[PDB]
């Protein structure tokens, strides 16, 4: 319709609820705006819906409004988001409007922000592998088109770092599969939720300095900005996201800063309306709510466009149990965690790598993708440098002075492995000189003692002395 | 029948007044799309009603119809070689009527109406029929699909259709009473179908896994959980036994979990080879389809249809294998659903009747005498997704009172990338002791006393890791250091598998016998040679070890040949020391 | 006999029944619905306006229209004689072995009166169970309450 229906008889206003008595007439969901005695308007959403009154949860704060004068509109039955090809490059705030002063956007379409579920017999299976230029990301965890690798991270950890160097020097490999061809940069949509100016300075430093403005949709709610908008802020990133990658054929990269943040804000809702909780005080329906998000990634058969998810989170005092990481890795297909004890000493990037996983690792990998002997060196790594963990812990009651000879080697494996392969610094390493470092690293262990290798490549590649590679 | 109008919508719930005269359980349409629902409560002239579809949209005041019957399930060819949502609808067809998205309302059939199957009789005018009995034969996929009297029809044949090709809507076969018996008939889903006799098993059911098969056997028509925390291997596990088990039918359900990975069954699994058939491996599983961003009230709908179906099979004489990728989900949307039915609460927040519809889940597998008088078996393995590893959860404890295998895995194995990871000193298994007889005749005369061996050394090598962590290795006499180095050959060995090998993927039995039968004999001729004077770092360097070592990845076609070279080995390498 | 049809609520294990003040606090009762299927019930509160019921098995056909509620016995009770021996109950008392029913001796409460503790005496002899550490060391006695305690897969 074109007209317009406001509704007076407001009868409770009370933190971020409101309550209307005779709008049956409003659909389910829909979005509504509320004017102030003063002319202000904010917005809201239905939440339930029945033929005594309406419940409507506010976005903005409620700070001035009375139960005299104000009066709620409808404004449509299902919240949707004009999108377009122009937005590249354009800044909006956590609800959609413009906030670099240009005027605002003109929709090619309106889609709905919840989305929709993707069939899964029009998925195909994501095997395009993506050189991160982290040796401990490319060799042991890798990371494939179409993912979902969220960063399990700390108060004091660099994971923005991390996320903004992951995304300056990611490329994929043509040459290695065999195709020939020359790609195109990634699309990059940037949700950021409950950020500080010390992280958002850094991150809009960093995409100048890289260059990838011009590419780039962001959608910023600043940690001063009212909480219950963040509910909103990955829905419609990921709508833009689905949009561009599946109807333009553009490859997305979708990060996340913080969903601790969103976690917060719907915990807010979920307390103020007396819901059964889990654990910790969040809502029973954390699991779904969260799934709704993350789950809008991959690729379609038939279709070019890819889209990729690194969302970012705290971990409260690093604790992997809290329900927001443990939801999140039983959602998603793999984490990488830092640790902050190779933060404290020096390491750059503290990626711990036992308690990473990458679930898409198989697809990505092998003959004629990256290399015949990667998954072998990978698991040999894996296991000696467990066993070089556990030595670690009989040092600290025997002493070192009493280890057998095998058992040094193991710890000196360790010691070589933490200081040359995790520690990078800023460089971009090729998957080529990762393996060699591999390789050489493996090099000071018996040759009989590689028991999850062939002696088809352990004839080809063994022998090789770590001095060559840095001296 | 029914109708009334919406009075209030709030999520996935819905209360509808007018609706005096609706009846518990029963299936409704809810508003002018035609959303399909369920009545769970009856208060008054209002009834309250769960949606299996999204409720955004609706507005109060729209109708409400009901159909006056529970949900079910349609009964007959052309369900192989397919995949299902939570209410028994093809995908492939909505992929047909909708774009790569899943729109609400789309109405399909469960079976092709259109397809034309080779219809042949076995029974004739004038002959008396009953409850489970077989009408015909219908080919499919190199079956034989046998056409069935529902379970609660009698009467009398007046004529029967001859030889000749029909749909499924065609009437086949006419009682003297006027009831028409078409190729297919509808099932409550909540309604175990009956059956003559229980049995014993007696029966393994081999899964292709060294550790599975051999310390923790599971029965034909057993039941058994594998609970972990997320990253143990519970999803590449199910699959491995969907892939490589002996069952003729294998049921998936996928309740709450990720696409990609009912993707990659799609995918793949038309290349793979039926290990008994030697057709494609597709055309023996059935998938039923309900990832986490679906509709949450599907998800124990999708675990009813797949055990409906699964007894289905079980009435035509095959033995069927039914996975449960997460029946934690399952308990999660029933919590979900007591908050909005503001309900007095369990534990920790479930629903108290929790345990009770577990119980009736699990209790509906086992061997059995069909209808028939032929014989079919069901077992059942369903997975277990605790918070946060957290043994002690209700879900967790109330399974572990009624499976009779518990498969329990660890995450500090799952770190080190030691797979399939299980947990040996939390882990038990029920059915050892009835399979006995079936390993002697089998298998080989001594394999039991291998097996307790293999235990036996298991515990003593468990018993002694008190003290290395004490006083550490070193401290140990020789003859407790070969103790724990054979537990360590053997947990490196044995129990070690690559599930993504091209060889180490499938194991026999007999070739887990002869991997024992070596690592008893090498830890035997050790022993021997520790008393007569040689010190234990001579022994453990002998080349023999990596003969055992690598005996994973020999072909099961060229292992007797190894077999036979390493024990003429051993007593070459062991009679050279002292 | 004389058959209630207020039925007013039904939700889950629970249904509401009104004018029923007659029914006795804990009786068992039969739930009867159009199909003729009849199902069992032990009430679990009784008031002035209604009476609250606990059913057995599943509420899946019952509907508000039709439903009614019979009473069977005020006190659960249980028929005993010495026929028993021998015999399988399902744990209700009502056999499952396929053979006739008994005809009881009395019926008897299901609920026990306590022991008065100046009628008890001292026990003094002992069972043997046929197992040596139960006979030997952690012996029997005919009086004695002995639990076992055991794990999961323990046999
Ligand atoms: N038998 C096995 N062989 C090799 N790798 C395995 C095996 N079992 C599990 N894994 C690895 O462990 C990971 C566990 O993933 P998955 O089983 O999908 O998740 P979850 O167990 O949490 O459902 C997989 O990515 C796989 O690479
Ligand atoms: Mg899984």
């Amino acid at each position: 319709d074109l007209l317009k229906k406001e509704y007076t008889g407001i009868t409770y206003i009370s933190g971020p609820l409101l309550f209307v008595e005779n709008a049956k007439d409003l659909a389910y969901g829909a979005i509504v705006d509320i004017k102030d005695g003063t002319g202000r308007v904010r917005g809201g959403q239905v939440i339930e819906v029945s033929e005594e009154y309406a419940v409507i949860q506010v976005f903005e704060e409620t700070t001035g409004l009375d139960l005299a004068t104000t009066s709620v509109s409808l404004v449509e039955d299902v919240a949707r988001l004009g999108v377009s090809k122009e937005m590249l490059g354009r800044r909006f705030n956590g609800i959609g409007k413009p906030i670099d002063g240009l005027p605002p956007i003109t929709p090619e379409k309106r889609l709905p922000i919840t989305g929709l579920p993707l069939n899964p017999v029009a998925r195909r299976k994501p095997e395009q592998f993506i050189q991160t230029g982290i040796s401990t990301i490319d060799v042991m965890n890798t990371l494939v088109r179409g993912q979902k690798l969220p960063i399990f991270s700390g108060s004091g950890l660099p994971a923005n770092e991390i996320a903004a160097q992951i995304a300056r020097q990611a490329t994929v490999r043509p040459d290695l599969s065999g195709e020939g061809e020359k790609e195109e940069p990634f699309a990059v949509v940037f949700a950021a939720m409950g950020i500080t100016q010390r992280e958002l300075s850094y991150f809009i430093q960093e995409f100048e300095r890289t260059g990838a403005l011009s590419r780039s949709v962001l959608f910023l709610n600043k940690a001063d900005d009212p909480t219950i908008e963040r509910i909103l802020t990955p829905r419609m990133a990921l709508t833009v996201a689905e949009y561009l990658a599946f109807e333009h054929d553009y490859h997305v990269l979708v990060i996340l800063t913080d969903m601790t943040n969103y976690c917060e804000a719907l915990r807010e809702i979920g307390a103020a309306r007396e819901e059964i909780p889990g654990r910790r005080g969040y809502p029973g329906y954390m699991y779904t709510d969260l799934a709704t998000i993350y789950e809008r990634a991959g690729v379609v058969e038939g279709k070019k466009g890819s889209v990729t998810q690194i969302p970012i989170l705290s971990m409260p005092d690093d604790d992997r149990t809290h329900p927001i990481p443990d939801l999140t890795g039983y959602i998603t297909e793999g984490q990488i965690q830092l640790s902050r004890e190779l933060h404290r000493k020096g390491i750059y990037p503290p990626i711990d790598p036992l308690p990473s996983l990458s679930r898409l690792m198989n697809n990505g990998v092998g003959k004629g993708k990256t290399r015949e002997d990667h998954k072998q060196v990978s698991d040999q790594l894996y296991s000696a440098y467990a066993n070089g963990v556990d030595i670690r812990k009989l040092v600290a009651i025997i002493g070192e002075d009493a280890l057998t000879e095998n058992d040094r080697r193991y710890l000196q494996f360790a010691d070589a492995f933490e200081r040359f392969f995790i520690n990078q610094g800023q460089q971009n390493r090729s998957i080529e000189e990762s393996l060699q470092i591999a390789w050489a690293l493996l090099s000071m262990l018996p040759q009989g003692e590689l028991k999850r290798i062939s002696k088809d490549h352990i004839g080809k590649y063994y022998g090789q002395k770590l001095e060559e590679i840095w001296g | 029948m029914i109708q009334g109008v919406i009075q209030k919508i709030a999520g996935p719930a819905v209360i509808a007044k007018g609706m005096l005269g609706a009846r518990m359980y029963d299936i409704c349409k809810v508003g002018e799309e035609g959303l399909v629902g369920e009545i769970i409560r009856l208060d008054g002239d209002t009834a309250f009603v769960q949606v299996y579809e999204d409720t955004s949209g609706l507005k109060v005041g729209e109708p409400v119809v009901s159909t006056g019957l529970p949900l079910a399930v349609e009964l007959g060819p052309g369900m192989l070689n397919g995949i299902y949502d939570g209410i028994q609808r093809p995908l492939e067809r909505i992929r047909e009527k909708t774009g790569i998205y899943i729109t609400r309302g789309v109405v399909v059939h469960a079976l092709d109406r259109e397809k034309k199957w080779a219809w042949t009789p076995m029974v004739k005018p004038g002959d008396e029929v009953r409850g489970g009995m077989v009408l015909g034969t219908v080919p499919e996929f190199g079956f034989t699909h046998k056409i069935l009297v529902p379970p609660d029809v009698r009467g009398r044949v007046k004529e029967v259709k001859p030889a000749g090709e029909y749909t499924v809507e065609e009437p086949v076969v006419v009682l003297e009473d006027g009831t028409e018996l078409k190729m297919y008939h509808t099932w409550p889903v909540r309604r175990a179908r009956p059956v003559q006799r229980k049995l014993d098993p007696n029966t393994p059911f081999l899964t292709g896994m060294r550790i599975l098969d051999v310390l923790f056997p599971v029965a034909m028509g057993g039941t058994a959980a594998i609970p972990g925390p997320f990253g143990s291997g519970k999803t590449v596990t199910q699959q491995s036994l969907a892939k490589w088990s002996n069952a003729d039918v294998v049921v998936y359900v996928g309740c709450g979990e990720r696409g990609n990975e009912m993707t990659d069954v799609l995918v793949e699994f038309p290349e793979l080879t039926d290990p008994k058939t030697g057709g494609p491996l597709m055309h023996r599983t059935v998938l039923i389809a309900n990832t986490s961003n679906m509709p949450v009230a599907a998800r124990e709908a999708s675990i009813y249809v797949g055990v409906t179906i699964a007894e289905y099979f079980r009435d035509q004489g095959f033995s069927v294998a039914l996975m449960a990728d997460s029946t934690s989900r399952w308990a999660e949307a029933l919590r979900e659903i007591s908050s909005r039915l503001e309900e007095m609460p369990a534990e920790e927040g479930y629903p108290p009747y929790l345990a009770a519809r577990l119980a009736a889940f699990y209790e509906r597998a086992g061997k059995v005498i069909t209808l028939g008088g032929e014989e079919g078996a069901v077992t059942i393995v369903g997975a277990v997704s605790p918070p946060g590893g957290d043994m002690s959860e209700p879900v967790t404890q109330s399974t572990l009172r009624i499976v009779g295998a518990f498969w329990r895995l660890d995450a500090s194995l799952a770190f080190r990338r030691h797979f399939p990871a299980i947990n040996w000193n939390g882990s038990y298994s029920l059915f050892t002791s009835a399979l006995d007889p079936w390993y002697r005749e089998n298998v080989a005369e001594d394999y039991p006393e291998l097996r307790d061996a293999i235990s036996e050394l298991l515990q003593r090598e468990a018993g002694l890791q008190e003290i290395v962590q004490l006083v550490g290795p070193d401290a140990l006499q020789d003859a407790e250091r070969l103790v724990i180095e054979v537990g360590r050959i053997i947990r490196e060995d044995f129990l070690q598998q690559n599930a993504y090998h091209e060889v180490d993927a499938y194991c026999s039995m007999k070739k887990a016998y002869g991997i024992m039968k070596m690592i008893l004999a090498f830890y035997k001729e050790a022993e021997a040679a520790i008393k007569r004077g040689v010190s234990i770092d001579e022994i453990l360097q002998l080349p023999v070890l990596e003969r055992i070592g690598r005996a994973r990845y020999v072909s099961e076609e060229e292992f007797p040949a190894y077999f036979e070279e390493a024990m003429k080995e051993i007593q070459g390498a062991f009679k050279a020391l002292a």
